């Protein structure tokens, strides 16, 4: 893995450095490495493919070294440099791709296709370079069980939950109270609603709550906090629990009094936010808390007063909501988020060679299921694939 | 030693580099240097063989 | 251009590796790129400037060497080091400015103005260093016709476009069907309406769809998939097609049965996605087929049976909606996005300096009108302003 | 604060080039400033921590030097730079959490811990090194006076302000008119509203107005602006300005007429957009001008005649609203976004070890209060600090 | 590619120039460069063939050189060389073969059989002779992203296309108005009509109108434009557009009054033509659009008469037509046409071994499928696998 | 016209037989045909242009032999071959717009254009090559 990320970094840099024209100097200690390469990888042949319609191609490395004589790099230099790179950058494609494709339940941590298993020997050490991106660096220091931490922006923490509670019904349907949500990519959308507008409450409020535990632990969240969830905000007809008969749903919209919002880690209230919004910080947490409450107005004008009657008729419903977005966080192991494109070329490359559902992937690569049941040997083949396929995005566009 | 080739070369006295063959009377240039001499500053619009 | 981002990279790590105490080794391979560059780029003469208000300058090099016997480098070399740099940047961010502002109809990826198309001459070859950014390996790439891919998150590929479609419609418009959409950046939000809720269509289904046809084909794309479109689920009046009248719009919000969302690329179905929301994949795609259906729900309490009756006046409109926002994909072709400011950056000069409209480019440079019709030769001419854009931007903060 | 970085980016690098089996040529040049950092920091004891629970930790350095004599770098050597770098990285990490915490009224752009006022001598002006991330070269460039530019993905510009204004009321609250808006993040969602619909206006057209003053210029702007604010279309109650009493608020959406957006600076209308949407740019601007207008529809159909009568009962209340999203922007000072997480450090920091509210800073960092009230001396404490989370974040991830 | 140009170059000649009596000094440099191709290719195996019921077949390459020392060739020399030369053509009929048949979505422009990627390398770059034909010439240029043209007879760049247009129409289908055309090869025939001959149009004249967008933009294209569509000129009986019902067309023909073609390029007008028939060019065009109109003709004789009533039954109907037939273009993209046979090769060889449909290209080959949806992929494809087909119809007849 | 063509037909067979990594053989006699052409064509300035819209371009060749010491061509060769090839190419294309489109009702046989009446001189005869198209 060391190894193919330091393949991927010099022919990534070789394309880089070494053009037409430029000085000796600023390529002096790229064209040892390159060579370096070329000598540690002649004389080996590899096999790469073989599962699904991903053919099956043979390599053979059989090069001359670059020549190290030159002061400013002439034409011929680079057409035979690109002819090298571009051997190389195909070997290294369909290694890249032969990784992806492969998972295993017992130690996901270790490579699984044949050509990465014999990289993985001594003779290939010398093969090694810097690692410097993110995830490679991520990769060595949990090789050596220390902390790591991926920056994402927005992630896909949460998988898709769209549903209801209700903590009063009825098969009327015409009085209900409780609350709704939904936990989709980075947004937490709540809004509790009581029909009578907490008419028979005890002091004219009703409590409302929703806990949403995380799958992983995330560290140093900015957070926007806004009130006033605007998807549960318009009426709708909603099937019942059952799914045997449809409710009506019309509301109007109160503000979120009494907000506590927090952060718990092991059950412990890390942060605790009252009564605040806007951006918000949240340094160490895995589950969130929002527990908000609608107050019954006490003064209302004659606009508002013909809206809530003590009587039964309900026409128009009290809701009250809140929205939580998680902007960007530092987690552990790795997800998914807006800003990079692995899992999009992971499933790119399961889906165009018609990869077979193995034992640990969910079919069809759902991040939805694959986060929801999101285990640690489902973690450690995501991260092994996630690496690999951020150094074929290094080398492959 | 190798950025330093042109002003120790072309600082030498005993060596010039290179002749502009015009064939066009171009006027003798003055120089505080050696009076009036075909001195020449750039190897501009002609042919470099 | 690959000499004006040479010079601009060598400016950039010179006013990042020469600062004042560091050891020479850490700039022993800069020193003599940037002597090479000096030797290279004296006695020449530039012009640059010289359409609107973009004034003419006249640049002239005589300009010594820089030392290289230091072993830290003091504050002299630190001085005489950002003299020559201070010069060579005004110079750069006036060759830019020149380039960005110019194109033409005929050839939009040769360089157009006086300065460029002097240093695309081999004397100036020497200058060349390693290509290192994404804009100028893409442009590399496209140099030799390689496949390459520009990463964006939230890539604006759909052209404003906020408009309906009624497919059941009379001078009335008491009982209308069809389709409404909002396209904007990389958001979709749709919503089928039927007045009647079903109440005389076959099997109480009614079918909507709606075909999304891009500009270029995108490719490894994620995207957040959700039902329920926020925009077009409040009620609105509506100017009418020819604009004569306004209709009333007075929506309730049902699921969305049966949804299909097809990616096809040549009108072949790429991927398809049945009844699954949350985040999604496509692959390689050019086009997208929204197929949602409206169905009469069977079973509905006296709060919902009210609403739609079988008579005429329908004072609740049935609405059913989806969201499809593309986080982040790949696209050969260059686009704007929420991440990148050089569209801002190509626009900020050509606002500035007060440019006439020429052929090429919309009046004010309009995206919608760009994006709408996205010829080859003005692709041509985007990507090449994009790429000076980019190395501006590398140069002037 | 220079060689603070300059530690952290040879730590960084240490980590990523001295690996095993490695070639020598490619850290030829790493391990002479790594030898020269140990040569200057020998000697020297520091104490960092003392604020809060921050632990007093007393660092003293006594290292021998790291060879320069292998060819392929094997395991000994990695193990013992493995040594030396982990406790190089715990010392700096103390310090950044030791610099992150402290702050100052007088002059905050100096340094105010023990271990960084040492660090500011020139016996460790030789640990220097290249300059290369943005916040070090920001920094570099401020600290003698030049243009900066901090490109920020959706800034936190606007403090969060939802509030309302009232041009028309009376205590019935039945017939009212005027603007409301959510500043929040980057977003500005305005919606201005009439209860009669214009029936009374002249020529049936009511003028809205929304000013939006900007704390620190921005320049080249790329700003989604979408027309039909949705957070403020759907039927609410609101306490009154006084918070005696509530009105409802039950809208009708109308197009927005008009609309005019202006981008001020100064006073002076820098640009202007007259009835465009979609993605716009705004080169240079601190005030934010909407101009919209409310006009009757003068041809209804007998759905949309029902709901504005000439009377004083109005059911149905005409609403029209505009959304203004900064995507990316570029910045003189310092700010918060959605892409860093350097105010997610900081405040992570400054809530790890319980740290008493100081002279400058808001309780509890709060970024609503420090956007609020952005003063010059909290400005450069905060780009101070912001500085010093950067750097800990290239070495603690 | 260019190596494969070259085998094939010097095996024609080979086959053409090496004769029983020829001179020496004939073919003097033709056996030198057949002995470099020889000492080339020795010790090289190769393995072609693997898809479909494309056999695999091994290549090894163990031939000595041809004699340098004949004054005129003897039948010996002939018959070693025939020997030879039948071996080579085996060897590059069957690359051919194998590279013809594969295809990729990815990059497709790259060299796809093991054999083509075996000869790509600079170890047979000594093969390499000259590139004289139109393709090889234009996959030269377009390597190092040139002008190129292909020169057509007739080119296949209208898709099949026979369909109608009702600008005026009822169920009755007795008083019907709109266009017809057939777009087909390089023959557009189109015919407008109207049943009451404009006895109720203003001016007595009815405008028609038929826009053809181009997929590719043709260069120097002389065309034939004559009037009076001979297809759309008889009676037929004609299905619907939903294909319910059947309506009958019995065509009279007036001449079509006040032709305009125009020539569009990105909506310019390049060329236009009024009321000139015969050959026409038009030098820079993707749009064509045909703009003639029927006017009622104000003097007839008693025979005409009687065929245009004022009332209901018209049993003769107006209809005006034209033909517009590209005899020859140049194309910058590949095109099937009427003189090469180029496509009827790549489809014999895809047919012949009964190949499965790939990703890229449509099933069966189907040329109006494959220039409706002409992706640049498509055309990166189909410009390699043309290339091929014109190298192995150089060698195999 | 003859030599018209006769450029023309060497810068097509320079585009053709001058690659990277060809055979000296294969080009020894097209390279030495080059060079008489270089040789012939220096020291001589050429005005193309200026009639409608087509520009006035001036025209002057100053370049070096290309050598003739290769065994297999190498990359420098073909990309300096490129360059003295690009500039002939688009001379050749200016001289070629310049004389069709113009014309004489006199002897319209005889060259119009400057360029082409420049050319038709005894100095230019050793251009001249095989007129096979
Ligand atoms: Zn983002």
């Amino acid at each position: 893995m060391d190894v193919l990320y330091s393949l991927s970094k010099t022919l990534k840099d070789a394309r880089d450095k070494i053009v037409e024209g430029t000085l000796y100097s600023n390529v002096s200690d790229l064209i040892q490495q390159f060579n370096q390469m070329i000598i540690t990888m002649n004389g080996n042949e590899f096999q790469t493919g073989g599962i699904g319609n991903l053919p099956i191609r043979n390599w053979n490395f059989n090069f001359g070294l670059l020549g190290t004589t030159l002061l400013n790099l002439d034409a011929n230099y680079v057409e035979t440099a690109r002819n090298t790179i571009d051997y190389f950058v195909d070997f290294v494609d369909n290694v890249c791709m032969d990784e992806m494709v492969r998972e295993s339940q017992r130690n996901g941590i270790a490579p699984q296709s044949d050509s990465l298993r014999k990289l993985s020997a001594i003779k290939f050490k010398r093969i090694n370079f810097d690692n410097s991106s993110e995830y490679i660096e991520n990769w060595n220091l949990q090789n050596r069980r220390q902390r790591t931490g991926f920056t994402f922006h927005k992630p896909n923490i949460f998988p898709y939950s769209a549903s209801f509670t209700l903590n009063r019904s009825q098969p009327a349907h015409d009085n209900l109270m409780g609350t709704m949500w939904l936990n989709a990519g980075s947004e937490i959308q709540v809004a509790g609603f009581d029909y009578s507008c907490a008419i028979n409450a005890p002091a004219n409020i009703q409590q409302f709550e929703h806990i949403v535990p995380l799958r992983r632990v995330l560290t140093t969240a900015t957070i926007t906090l806004l009130p006033d969830a605007e998807r549960f905000s318009f009426p709708r007809v909603i099937n019942s629990a059952d799914g045997a008969t449809t409710w009506f749903f019309n509301p109007v919209i109160l503000r979120p009094n009494n907000v506590e919002v927090e952060f718990l880690l092991n059950g412990q209230i890390i942060n605790t936010y009252q009564a605040r919004f806007g951006t918000i910080v949240a340094r160490n947490f895995d589950t969130i808390r929002l527990s908000f409450q609608l107050m019954r107005p006490p003064n209302m004008t004659p606009a508002v007063a013909v809206l809530f009657p003590n009587a039964q008729p309900f026409e128009h419903h009290a809701t009250v909501g809140l929205t939580l977005r998680i902007e960007s966080a530092v987690c552990e192991s790795v997800l998914a988020d807006a800003s990079e494109t692995l899992l999009a070329n992971v499933t790119s490359v399961r889906q165009e060679y018609a990869i077979p559902v193995g034992p640990v992937f969910p079919p069809g690569m759902n991040w939805t299921d694959l986060i929801t049941n999101y285990s640690p040997s489902r973690e450690d083949n995501l991260q092994r694939v996630f690496t690999v396929a951020s150094i074929r995005s290094m080398l492959i566009k | 030693i190798a950025m330093n080739m042109e002003q120790i070369e072309r600082a030498s006295d005993k060596i010039a580099q290179g002749v502009i063959i015009a064939y066009r009377d171009m006027q003798l240039e003055r120089d505080e240097m050696y009076g009036y001499v075909n001195i020449a500053r750039n190897l501009d619009g002609f042919q470099q063989i």
